[PDB]
DNA sequence: CATGCACTTACATGCACAGGATGTATATATGTGACACGTGCCTGGAGACTAGGGAGTAATCCCCTTGGCGGTTAAAACGCGGGGGACAGCGCGTACGTGCGTTTAAGCGGTGCTAGAGCTGTCTACGACCAATTGAGCGGCCTCGGCACCGGGATTCTCCAGTGGCCAGTGGCGGCC
DNA sequence: GGCCGCCACTGGCCACTGGAGAATCCCGGTGCCGAGGCCGCTCAATTGGTCGTAGACAGCTCTAGCACCGCTTAAACGCACGTACGCGCTGTCCCCCGCGTTTTAACCGCCAAGGGGATTACTCCCTAGTCTCCAGGCACGTGTCACATATATACATCCTGTGCATGTAAGTGCATG
């Protein structure tokens, strides 16, 4: 009568919710209508970019020997790659503190 | 004689611990108090979640610490490393404000 | 009127007598104590002290010019 | 209940660690009540506009959702408290 | 009795294993990239709606989204992105 | 004949009547003007609509407007944007 | 039978349209639905900013002894009230030039 | 049929012409070649999101709507040309 | 003996001239040169309306401008009536460019 | 008669003010086109009705926020020597403003011509919408191991007492006149 | 015999060095509570099918952009040359900083009140949508005076030549050694 309910982002094979995403989109005011894989190459790009910066922060952790991220190594991650950096240049990480940077000068000598 | 560090090593230290670290400088309960206070004088009776105290002490201290930033660079600018009222103010007219 | 400005400069080098020579500042400070306008003859004081180098009776200590120190000759 | 110079309770020591987080070495004397009223002008700025969300609400209880809104409507986007 | 509340939790903790199986997560690491999502989410979709005005196209695609993470997204992370979806999309086609 | 393209010349040049009389308008300062009414027309549009979001509002109402003029006009300019919309709302409400 | 057809800005003595604006505010897709009132508010609001920029135009251009509106004069009218500055600190303008202004330390003495 | 060198069309009394624009009275030598490079990198900041609007209009033509879509994406709004 | 004027002079009698005037201080034809050029380096054969050209150059010359005013307001709070393009380094980054 | 001092006199140098040049400011002339206004029109805003649903409002409760005491220090504050740094002054050597002749290329303007923006019939892919159903995603709970805290070594950096080298000051010696 | 130059000794200053002392990390051990993983629910994602319609395409058109070509003149360019500007040196005062001591209030921990956020229920106010209609503004067209440009004249300003006050140096007469 009917088949087994096979989700779209099984269909894509990605982990973010298309059916989530696409009710967002749909609710969200942004168009009347939706292209069927628009809100699957939402979820793509979203996973890539958590992908990488989950990769950063793992990288960021190991290199400071914790088992479990941390905002710092959050703020460690996303100040140290440019892309990253200048494209969350104005937003701010909740208890992130700063980079290690002290100008030349400063220092004796 | 007593122990003395000389000027300024006693600073770069606590620069490099403040770096180093991640928690809030200034103390949470007069920060809430003063938050209170100003809030009052738009509209009476505001009542705070603790969550956005902290949350907005978050952001205000980190605007001030790029502020400041900002202050290193035009008092290196400057030639100086003593930070100067022009400085803050030329960096706060230069970001817009 | 009164002297010229040549024995208030040679008066502030013979005042102090440190191991390093007197300073531009602090000839002028010297002055202003004793009682002089230096504030309008600041180029008066250079080249005062400039053509009293040139004489040999002052020699300046580690600056060039009208920087710097400023001590007297050896005799 | 009404209180008064809580300005002033940002204190001098803690403008210093601000500023060491800030890579500052050197502060001179006049910096920190210039730095208490930038603070201010700031925070009575994003205040403002969490008072105006919040009776928009309709609510006298301020949210971190409001502060959010607030710091983002003026391009300071802030992470970790529930956006 | 509550309200169910939306968070992306769980799909972040299958792509944090999928990346670093040793590798844990602290939970307001979790509250930051929930802010993380949700804005660059919020931006793509406020882009694409506004391009979608611009043509005066009522249907917002993936060539839309494309278009705004080649915007917003710069170069390296875009041409990635650009790849990882195209891939997606081909294989949804499949589907 | 062309597809009519609307423009707000006409609005904006009888308020500068109402306020000058006297004085003339050159064309491309009126391009400027519809940039400028456009600008103002889409940022408090979509301020409204964010709050809306936040409110979980389906209907955008006179009241989410006033509070986005209070959150973008500065100061003394919204409260007099308050008072005269507020009496043109009066207005329409006696018909 | 039907009444005359009467208009909506007349009915709240206004100039900018608000038909208009109300057909752009269900077209720009910010809610599904919007209240009767909310572009008469809304077409007030800008009637103001316009008749007060439009204001300041006139007497930019009284005072460059001009009788029609130059660009010029919106430069000179918005840099020089503080609120629309800063309401419009971030706009680029088209033949706006800038204020006359010349540093202290700039001049002779 | 291709171009190599347009940089050097900005020649160095129109820079001087801005900067007296810009109330600058005094100009180094090393100013005019880095200000073209500063330029220049504004100058492909904003026309590779203009040639993005272009291929998404599926237009070969550049239009200047779209370098108005560009200049507010990146906060310069430009006023006088919107439709 | 023929006139000539001090420095500075001519250059704030200008300075007074071009924040009079409004009118374009770039040649168009180049700037067109030079936008067509870096356009190809992202597509090929592109075609543009004069307007778009237009536009793309006011809004040159306004980044350009609001940066000298940003570095001349930097040399002059660094004691200097010269600008080198340290201060130019200075504004860039302090607007996070 | 010589010599020091004071007095007088001439010359160098900094400051002030008049005078010309000149670029900008101020007064008509004009002819032009941008601007502003009359006109056809059609399409977009409005009038009447409807349906239905989103928002406004009552009730409640409970959970979260507010209010209060008391150790407990860490932190704030105060004070004080004292080094280090802001900053004034000057010299000075330059690099850039200013001026002027040249070349060039920017601009005007005029023609040709075409890619291509853009407008309009078509029809179909596709996407929103409605009924069912479930299973994945979220509330709840537990527990346990990553991680926070602490204490003892090891390290590490740094500042300060000696440490020798270097340079100039200084006295003594030998030769010379 | 005294004077002068030379030579050798010596003291102070400046870079080098070892060690002490305090800060900082690191290693090991301990508890402790968020991570996370399992369990139960539910609601929303899926499936399926339908209707309608959005937009891609075909095709056409006319228009704005691209090219070119000649003229012209201003702008750029480059060289000369003076001057003012960065800026390095020196120094000098004084300003925060490190290092203590006192103080104080922040914080944690605990406990009680209650308030309004939130949630559910009910309702009805309002508004999106549809049909009809008509007039409001927009494209088009066309006259017309505001002003851009041009020309003549006035004044502000800016540099500069000259004239003055003042500081300094030199000569010399006079009183005296």
């Amino acid at each position: 009568a009917r088949a087994k309910a096979k989700t779209r982002s099984s269909r894509a094979g990605l982990q973010f919710p298309v059916g989530r995403v696409h009710r967002l989109l749909r609710k969200g005011n942004y168009s009347e209508r939706v292209g069927a894989g628009a809100p699957v190459y939402l979820a793509a790009v979203l996973e890539y970019l958590t992908a990488e910066i989950l990769e950063l922060a793992g990288n960021a952790a190991r290199d400071n020997k914790k088992t479990r991220i941390i905002p710092r190594h959050l703020q460690l991650a996303i100040r140290n790659d440019e892309e990253l950096n200048k494209l969350l240049g104005r937003v701010t990480i909740a208890q992130g503190g700063v980079l290690p940077n002290i100008q030349a000068v400063l220092l004796p000598k | 004689k007593p122990h003395r560090y000389r000027p300024g090593t006693v600073a770069l230290r606590e620069i490099r611990r403040y770096q180093k670290s991640t928690e809030l400088l200034i103390r949470k309960l007069p920060f809430q108090r003063l938050v209170r206070e100003i809030a009052q004088d738009f509209k009476t009776d505001l009542r705070f979640q603790s969550s956005a105290v902290m949350a907005l002490q978050e952001a205000s201290e980190a605007y001030l610490v790029g502020l400041f930033e900002d202050t290193n660079l035009a008092a290196i600018h400057a030639k100086r490393v003593t930070i100067m009222p022009k400085d803050i103010q030329l960096a706060r007219r230069i970001r817009g404000e | 009127s009164g002297p010229p400005v040549s024995e208030l400069i040679t008066k502030a080098v013979a005042a102090s007598k440190e191991r390093s020579g007197v300073s531009l500042a602090a000839l002028k400070k010297a002055l202003a104590a004793a009682g002089y306008d230096v504030e309008k003859n600041n180029s008066r004081i250079k080249l005062g002290l400039k053509s009293l180098v040139s004489k040999g009776t002052l020699v300046q200590t580690k600056g060039t010019g009208a920087s710097g120190s400023f001590k007297l000759n050896k005799k | 209940k009404v209180l008064r110079d809580n300005i002033q309770g940002i204190t001098k020591p803690a403008i210093r660690r601000l500023a060491r987080r800030g890579g500052v070495k050197r502060i001179s004397g006049l910096i920190y009540e210039e730095t208490r009223g930038v603070l201010k002008v700031f925070l009575e700025n994003v205040i403002r506009d969490a008072v105006t969300y919040t009776e928009h609400a309709k609510r006298k209880t301020v949210t971190a959702m409001d502060v959010v809104y607030a710091l983002k409507r003026q391009g300071r986007t802030l992470y970790g408290f529930g956006g | 009795k509550r309200s169910r509340k939306e968070s992306y939790s769980v799909y972040v903790y299958k792509v944090l294993k999928q990346v670093h199986p040793d590798t844990g997560i602290s939970s307001k690491a979790m509250g930051i990239m929930n802010s993380f999502v949700n804005d660059i989410f919020e931006r793509i979709a406020g882009e694409a709606s506004r391009l979608a005005h611009y043509n005066k196209r009522s249907t917002i695609t993936s060539r839309e989204i494309q278009t705004a993470v080649r915007l917003l997204l710069p170069g390296e992370l875009a041409k990635h992105a650009v790849s990882e979806g195209t891939k997606a999309v081909t294989k949804y086609t499949s589907a």
